[PDB]
C-alpha cells in the first residue's frame, strides 16, 4: 500500500557539539547587523546548562586572546633583583599601614655596560620580605614564572563578543523568562549567532551581566550538593562605586633596546585605602528576594545565614576585578553578614595588587602598569556565586570563571541539522 | 516562513519548507574556522553522494520503489501526516532507518541494471 | 452539514459556450479533489471531468478533452466548467462532486462522498 | 576557444562553450592557498545547489516553465541572441535578477508536488 | 563484498560493486590533514563535473551515443566481460581515454542542444 518516501530539507536536528567561531564590532567575523531570530511557534526542547560545550569553548577563547595580547609586550626579568624596601614619606592612615613600600634596586639600561638606580612604589602584597642580605625583599613571582608586562596601549574593556552557528548548525534559545537552566523550555527560538557577552571577569559578584525578566532566579546543577555552586541572577541591578582616591605620578624608564617600564614614582596628597560603595537599602532589599527565592529549595520555616568567605587565597576571598585598569580585592564581609529568620552605604574595604595571574595558572604572571591620576568606576551586581555549608549558612565563592561564563550562556544550546529523513507516502515510480 | 519555522508544525506542512533549509546547509586564530567551512561542506557531500546512490538526485522529494514493512511503523496516513512534527516521527522510525537506506540503496542498483537491459 | 450548489446556465445554442460554477461550503474547500459528473436526461451517470484540490492538475474523458475547461478558487470555494462548441450530445444534468482523488500524503478516495443537485444544461 | 574566449562573442555564440567555462571553475605562510581552495569549492556548490532547487540539476542549458515578464528586458529575441554579448545581457537585468531567481523556485515546488501526486 | 574486494573479479561480477568504491571516496600541525581533506574533495568534485558534463548525472551505470572505434581495443563482449578484471582492462585502454572523454563532451552538447530545439 504505502511506500518510502525521502525528503530533504526536513527541519529537525540532534543534540551537538561543533566549533562556534565569534564575531565583534585580536578580532574575527565582523558583527552580524541582524541576528533573524526565528520564533518555532509550537517546538519545545531540552536545555542542560552545566553540560553546554559553548561554555568550553568561550572559556579557552578568552583565555588564548588574554595570552595573545601579551606577546609583544617587555618582559621584565631584569627586574628579579634584590630591593631596598622601607616605609613611604607621607601622611599614611591606619587603613593603609605599611601597605606601600618604598623600594630602590639597580635596574638595567640601554647599555650593558651601564646600570641604573631607580625606586618605586610598590603595593605589600607585591613583594615577599626574603633575601636578607645587604637588602630587604624581592618581587613576588621571581621564584615561579618570569613577569611581563601588560603593554600600556591595550585597555581590559570587556568589549562583547557575539557566537556564530557554522553553516549546518543552529543555536536555540530559550525564552522562557522562568528557566532555571535545565529541562524542558516550552518557548524556543532559533538564532543565527547569540547576543553579545562581555567577557567581564570577577569573582564573588557578578558584573555587567543581564538581569532575571521578572524574578531573581537560582540555578545550581544539584541544589541539595554542597559541592556545586549556586549561581544567582537578579532581578534588579545593584549599583557599586570603586574607587582608588590617591593622585599617582607615573613614571618611566629604559630597561633595555626600546623596552620602556612603568612605575608609580610617588603619590600626591594622602594615602587613603581604595574602597567599594554598595547602598545599604538596596543591598538588604537583594537579600531579601534572595532569601524569599532559597526557601522554595529548602524547608519554608527556616534560617538563611550569610557569611564571609572562610578560606583560600586572595583571589577567592575577595572579590576581584578589573576598575580601570587596576585590579582590586574587595573585601564583601560587610555584605554577607547576616540572619534571616522566617542615604547610608556599606563601604568595602579593596587591596590592589601589580602583579596578578588571572587565570587559575601557574607558569604565568602580569605586571599592570600603575596608572595615573584617581579611578573612579561604577558597575552593576547582575548576580551572585554563593555556596552552601537548622540554619542554611551560605557564603560567597566564583573561584572558577566558568560560572560566570555559564550566567549568559545558559540560554543557548548548540544543534545539527539533519535535513535528509524517509516517511510512507502512496507515492510510487 | 523562515529557517526552521515549520519544525514545531504538522509534517504535511513542513514538507512545503524543504528549500528553506536546504538553503541553510551552505554557508592557531582562524584555524578553527577554516576547519568548520570544510566540515561542513563534507556533510553536504555525503547527503548529496547518498541521494544520489538512491537515485534521488538533484530533487527535494523522490518517490522509490521500497514498501513501508508495517513493522517500522503502523500509523496511518492521516496519523503521521496530519499530526506528528517531523521531530516526533524522526525519534519514532530513527532505530529501523539503517535498514531503510540499506533498502533504498539495493531498489537502486535493481533498477540501473533493469535500464541497462531496456536500453539494449 | 457539506453543501454544493450549482449556479449554472441554462438553454443555449450549439457550437456556443456555456460556464457552469459551484459554490461550496461546510468543509474546507481546499482540502478536496472535485469533479463533474453528467446525466443525460434517459442516461445514467457519466464522469466527465476531475481536479486536484490545489488545481494544478486537471483530467478529461476524451469526448471533451479538446473543448473543456475545469479550474478552482479556493479562496472563494468555487469550482468551475467552461464548456465550448456545445454538441447537443451535452445535453445533460451536470452535477458537482467531491471526491474521485487524494493528494499522496492523504487516505485514498477514488469515490464521490458528496453531491450537489445539478445544473441543467440544454443545448439545442 | 579557451576560457571566456567567447566573452566577446555574441550570447547566441557563446552559448556552445558553456563546458569550456564550465570545466575551469574547480583546481602562516600558505594558509591563505587552503582558504583559497575551500572558497573556489564553497562558491561551486552554491551554484550547484541552486540549480538543483530550479530543477536544472546536471545539465548546462535547462529550460523552465517560467514566463518573461517584458518588464524585466522588452527586447525582440534576435536583439538579444545575436547583437548583444552576456556582458552587456547581464548589466541590462542586474537589478531583475533575484527576481527571477525566487520565480524559478516557486515554479519548482509546484513542479515537484504536482508529479508525486500524479504518481499515486 | 567490502572496498575493492572485486578488484580481483571479472568486469561483470564487479560492477555489482559501485556502490561499494562509491561510498569510500568521502569520509603547522594539522594543516596537512586539512590539505588531505580538501584534495579528498576537489577529486570527488571533479568526477561529478565530469560526470555532469557527459550527461550522466545522478547514476552509477551511464549509456551513452559514442560508439566504440574499434582502434581503442577490438576485443570482445565475452573476453573484455568475462576474462578480463578492471585493472586490466583501465591498462589496456589507458592511452585513448583523453580521446574518449572528448567524444563524450561532444555527443552531449549535441543532445542539449537538439532537445532544447525539440522542446519549442
Ligand atoms: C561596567 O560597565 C561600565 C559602563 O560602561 C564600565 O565603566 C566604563 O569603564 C571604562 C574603562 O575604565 C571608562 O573608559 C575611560 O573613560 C575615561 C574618561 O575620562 C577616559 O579618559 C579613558 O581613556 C584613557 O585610557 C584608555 C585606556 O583605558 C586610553 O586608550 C585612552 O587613550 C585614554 O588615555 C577611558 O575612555 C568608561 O568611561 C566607563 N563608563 C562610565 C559610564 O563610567 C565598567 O568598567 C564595567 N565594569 C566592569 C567590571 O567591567
Ligand atoms: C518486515 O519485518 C519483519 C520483522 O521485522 C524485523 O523487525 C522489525 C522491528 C524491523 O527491525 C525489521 O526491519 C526487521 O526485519 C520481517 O520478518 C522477519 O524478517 C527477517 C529478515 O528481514 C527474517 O530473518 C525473520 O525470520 C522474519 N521473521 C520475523 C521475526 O518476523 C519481514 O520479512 C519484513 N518484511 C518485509 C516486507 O521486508
Ligand atoms: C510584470 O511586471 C509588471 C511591473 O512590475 C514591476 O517591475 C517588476 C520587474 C517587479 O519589480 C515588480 O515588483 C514591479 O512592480 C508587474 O506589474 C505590477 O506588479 C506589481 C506586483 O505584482 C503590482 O503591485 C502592480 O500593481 C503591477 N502593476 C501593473 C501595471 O499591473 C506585473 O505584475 C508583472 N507580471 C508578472 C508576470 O509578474
Ligand atoms: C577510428 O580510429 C581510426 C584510427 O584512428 C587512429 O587511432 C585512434 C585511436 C586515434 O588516435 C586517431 O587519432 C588515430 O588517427 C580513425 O581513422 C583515422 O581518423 C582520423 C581522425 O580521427 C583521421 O585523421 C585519419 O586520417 C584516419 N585514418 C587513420 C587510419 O589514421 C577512424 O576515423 C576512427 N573512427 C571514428 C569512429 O572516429
Ligand atoms: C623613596 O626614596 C628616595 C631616595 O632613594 C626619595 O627621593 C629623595 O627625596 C629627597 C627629599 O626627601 C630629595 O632631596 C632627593 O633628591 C630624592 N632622591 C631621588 C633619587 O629622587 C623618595 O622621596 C622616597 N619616596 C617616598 C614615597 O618615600
Ligand atoms: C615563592 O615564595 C612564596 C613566599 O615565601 C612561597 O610561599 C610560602 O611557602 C612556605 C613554605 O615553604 C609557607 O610556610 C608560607 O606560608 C608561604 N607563603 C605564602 C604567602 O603563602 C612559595 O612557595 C614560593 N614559590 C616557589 C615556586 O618556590
Ligand atoms: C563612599 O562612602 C563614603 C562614606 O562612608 C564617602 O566618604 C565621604 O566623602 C565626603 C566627600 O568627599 C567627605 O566629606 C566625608 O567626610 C567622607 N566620609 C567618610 C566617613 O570618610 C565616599 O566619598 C564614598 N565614595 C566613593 C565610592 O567614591
Ligand atoms: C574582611 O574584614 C574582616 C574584619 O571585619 C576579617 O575578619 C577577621 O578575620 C580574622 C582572621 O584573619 C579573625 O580572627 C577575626 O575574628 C575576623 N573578624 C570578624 C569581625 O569576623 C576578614 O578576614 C576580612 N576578609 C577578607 C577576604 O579580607
Ligand atoms: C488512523 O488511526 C487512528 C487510531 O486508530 C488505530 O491506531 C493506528 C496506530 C493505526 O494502527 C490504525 O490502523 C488504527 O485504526 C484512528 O483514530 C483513525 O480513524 C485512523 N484513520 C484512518 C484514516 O484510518
Ligand atoms: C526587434 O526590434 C528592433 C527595434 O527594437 C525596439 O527597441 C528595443 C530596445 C526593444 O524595445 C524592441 O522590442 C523594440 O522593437 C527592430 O529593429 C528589429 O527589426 C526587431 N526584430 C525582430 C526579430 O522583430
Ligand atoms: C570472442 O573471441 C573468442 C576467441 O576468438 C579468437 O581469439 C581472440 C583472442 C581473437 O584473436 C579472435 O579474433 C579469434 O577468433 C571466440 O571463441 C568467441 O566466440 C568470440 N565471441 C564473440 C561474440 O565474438
Ligand atoms: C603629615 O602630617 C602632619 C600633621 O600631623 C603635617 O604637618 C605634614 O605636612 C604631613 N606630611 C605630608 C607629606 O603630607
Ligand atoms: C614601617 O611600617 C611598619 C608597618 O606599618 C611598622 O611596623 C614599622 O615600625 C615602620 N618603620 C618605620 C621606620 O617607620
Ligand atoms: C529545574 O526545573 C526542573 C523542572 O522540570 C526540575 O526538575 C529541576 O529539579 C529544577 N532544578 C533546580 C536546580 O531548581
Ligand atoms: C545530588 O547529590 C546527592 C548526594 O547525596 C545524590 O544522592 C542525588 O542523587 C544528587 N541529585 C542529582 C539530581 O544529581
Ligand atoms: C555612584 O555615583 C553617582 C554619580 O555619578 C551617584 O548618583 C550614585 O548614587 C552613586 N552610587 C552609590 C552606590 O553610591
Ligand atoms: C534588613 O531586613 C531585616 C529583616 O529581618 C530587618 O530587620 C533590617 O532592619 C533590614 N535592614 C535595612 C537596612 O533595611
Ligand atoms: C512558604 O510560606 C509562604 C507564606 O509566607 C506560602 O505562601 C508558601 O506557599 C509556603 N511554601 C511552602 C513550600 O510551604
Ligand atoms: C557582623 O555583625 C555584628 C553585629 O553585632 C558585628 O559585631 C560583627 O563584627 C560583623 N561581622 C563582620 C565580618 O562584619
Ligand atoms: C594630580 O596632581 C597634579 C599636580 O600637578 C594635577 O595637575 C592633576 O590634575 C592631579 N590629578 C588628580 C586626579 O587629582
Ligand atoms: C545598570 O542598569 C541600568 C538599567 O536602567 C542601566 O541604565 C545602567 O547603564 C547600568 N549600569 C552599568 C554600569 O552598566
Ligand atoms: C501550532 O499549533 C496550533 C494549534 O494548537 C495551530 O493552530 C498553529 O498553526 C501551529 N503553528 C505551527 C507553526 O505549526
Ligand atoms: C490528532 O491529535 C488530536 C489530539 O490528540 C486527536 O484528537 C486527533 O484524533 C488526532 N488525529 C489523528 C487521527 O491523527
Ligand atoms: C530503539 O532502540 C533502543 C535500544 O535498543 C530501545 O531502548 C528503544 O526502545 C528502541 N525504540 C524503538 C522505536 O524500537
Ligand atoms: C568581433 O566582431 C566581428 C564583426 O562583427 C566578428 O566578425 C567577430 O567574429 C567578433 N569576435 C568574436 C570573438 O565574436
Ligand atoms: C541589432 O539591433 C539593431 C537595432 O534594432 C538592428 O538595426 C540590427 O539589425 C540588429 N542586428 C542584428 C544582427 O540583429
Ligand atoms: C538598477 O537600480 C539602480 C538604482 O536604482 C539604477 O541606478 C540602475 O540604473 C538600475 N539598473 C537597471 C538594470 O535598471
Ligand atoms: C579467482 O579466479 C578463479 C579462477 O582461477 C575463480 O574461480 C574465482 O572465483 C576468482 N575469485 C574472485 C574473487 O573473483
Ligand atoms: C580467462 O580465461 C582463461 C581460459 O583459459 C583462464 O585460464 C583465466 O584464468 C581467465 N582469467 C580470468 C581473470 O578469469
Ligand atoms: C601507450 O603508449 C605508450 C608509449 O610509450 C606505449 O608504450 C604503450 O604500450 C601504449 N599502450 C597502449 C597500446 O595502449
Amino acid at each position: 500500500n504505502l511506500w518510502v518516501t525521502v525528503y530533504y530539507g526536513v527541519p529537525v536536528w540532534k543534540d551537538a557539539e561543533t566549533t562556534l567561531f565569534c564575531a565583534s564590532d585580536h578580532a574575527c567575523v565582523p558583527t552580524d547587523p541582524n541576528p533573524q531570530e526565528i520564533h518555532l511557534e509550537n517546538v519545545t526542547e531540552e536545555f542542560n546548562m552545566w553540560k553546554n560545550n559553548m561554555v568550553e569553548q568561550m572559556h579557552e577563547d578568552i583565555i588564548s586572546l588574554w595570552d595573545q595580547s601579551l606577546k609583544p609586550c617587555v618582559k621584565l626579568t631584569p627586574l628579579c633583583v634584590t630591593l631596598q624596601c622601607t616605609n613611604v614619606t607621607n601622611n599614611i592612615t591606619d587603613d593603609m599601614r605599611g601597605e606601600l613600600k618604598n623600594c630602590s634596586f639597580n635596574a638595567t639600561t640601554e647599555l650593558r655596560n651601564k646600570r641604573q638606580k631607580v625606586y618605586s612604589l610598590f603595593y605589600r602584597l607585591d613583594i615577599v620580605p626574603m633575601v636578607d642580605l645587604w637588602t630587604n625583599y624581592r618581587l613576588i613571582n621571581c621564584n615561579t614564572s618570569a613577569i611581563t608586562q601588560a603593554c600600556p596601549k591595550v585597555s581590559f574593556e570587556p568589549i562583547p563578543i557575539h557566537y556564530c552557528a557554522p553553516a549546518g548548525f543552529a543555536i536555540l534559545k530559550c525564552k522562557d523568562k522562568k528557566f532555571n537552566g535545565t529541562g524542558p523550555c516550552p518557548s524556543v527560538s532559533t538564532v543565527q549567532c547569540t547576543h553579545g557577552i562581555k567577557p567581564v571577569v570577577s569573582t564573588q559578584l557578578l558584573l555587567n551581566g543581564s538581569l532575571a525578566e521578572e524574578e531573581v532566579i537560582i540555578r545550581s546543577e544539584n541544589i541539595t550538593n554542597n559541592a556545586k555552586n549556586i549561581l544567582v541572577q537578579l532581578n534588579t541591578p545593584v549599583q557599586i562605586n570603586c574607587t582608588r582616591p590617591n593622585n599617582n605620578t607615573v613614571k618611566s624608564i629604559r630597561i633595555g633596546p626600546g623596552q620602556a617600564f612603568y612605575y608609580t614614582g610617588d603619590i600626591i596628597g594622602d594615602i587613603r585605602q581604595a574602597h567599594c560603595n554598595v547602598s545599604k537599602a538596596t543591598w538588604n532589599e537583594t537579600l531579601g528576594k534572595v532569601v524569599k527565592q532559597l526557601r522554595k529549595h529548602f524547608g519554608n520555616n527556616t534560617i538563611i545565614r550569610f557569611a564571609q568567605s572562610s578560606g583560600g587565597d586572595l583571589e577567592v576571598t575577595t572579590h576581584s576585578f578589573n576598575c580601570g585598569g587596576e585590579f582590586f580585592y574587595c573585601n564583601t564581609s560587610g555584605l554577607f553578614n547576616s540572619t534571616w529568620i522566617s542615604n547610608d552605604s556599606i563601604t568595602l574595604p579593596c587591596r590592589i595588587k601589580q602583579i596578578i595571574n588571572m587565570w587559575q595558572r601557574i607558569g604565568q604572571a602580569m605586571y599592570a602598569p600603575p596608572i595615573q591620576g584617581v579611578i573612579r568606576c561604577v558597575s552593576n551586581i547582575t548576580g551572585l556565586i554563593l555556596t552552601r555549608d537548622t540554619t542554611e549558612t551560605f557564603r560567597p565563592g566564583g573561584g572558577d570563571m566558568r560560572d560566570n561564563w555559564r550566567s549568559e550562556l545558559y540560554k543557548y544550546k548548540v544543534v545539527k541539522i539533519e535535513p535528509l529523513g524517509v516517511a510512507p507516502t502512496r507515492c510510487k515510480r | 516562513l523562515g529557517f526552521l519555522g515549520a519544525a514545531g508544525s504538522t509534517m504535511g506542512a513542513a514538507s512545503m519548507t524543504l528549500t528553506v533549509q536546504a538553503r541553510n546547509l551552505l554557508s592557531h586564530w582562524g584555524i578553527k574556522q577554516l576547519q568548520a567551512r570544510v566540515l561542513a561542506v563534507e556533510h553536504y557531500l555525503r547527503d548529496q553522494q547518498l541521494l544520489g546512490i538512491w537515485g534521488c538526485s538533484g530533487k527535494l522529494i523522490c518517490c522509490t520503489n521500497v514498501p513501508w514493512n508495517s513493522s517500522w511503523s503502523n500509523r496511518n496516513l492521516s496519523e503521521i501526516w496530519d499530526n506528528m512534527t517531523w521531530l516526533q516521527w524522526d525519534k519514532e522510525i530513527s532505530n529501523y532507518t539503517q535498514i531503510i537506506y540499506g533498502l533504498l540503496e539495493e531498489s537502486q542498483n535493481q533498477q540501473e541494471k533493469n535500464e541497462q537491459d531496456l536500453l539494449a | 452539514e457539506v453543501q454544493l450548489v450549482e449556479t449554472g446556465g441554462g438553454l443555449v445554442q450549439p457550437g456556443g459556450s456555456l460556464k457552469l460554477s459551484c459554490r461550496a461550503s461546510g468543509y474546507t474547500f481546499s482540502s478536496f479533489a472535485m469533479s463533474w459528473v453528467r446525466q443525460a436526461p434517459g442516461k445514467g451517470l457519466e464522469w466527465v471531468s476531475l481536479i486536484n484540490d490545489r488545481g494544478g492538475l486537471t483530467f478529461y474523458v476524451d469526448s471533451v478533452k479538446g473543448r473543456f475547461t475545469i479550474s478552482r478558487d479556493n479562496s472563494k470555494n468555487t469550482l468551475s466548467l467552461q464548456m465550448h462548441s456545445l454538441r447537443d450530445g451535452d445535453t445533460a444534468v451536470y452535477y458537482c462532486a467531491t471526491g474521485g482523488m487524494s493528494s499522496a500524503l492523504q487516505s485514498s478516495k477514488y469515490y464521490f462522498d458528496f453531491w450537489g443537485q445539478g445544473a441543467l444544461v440544454t443545448v439545442s
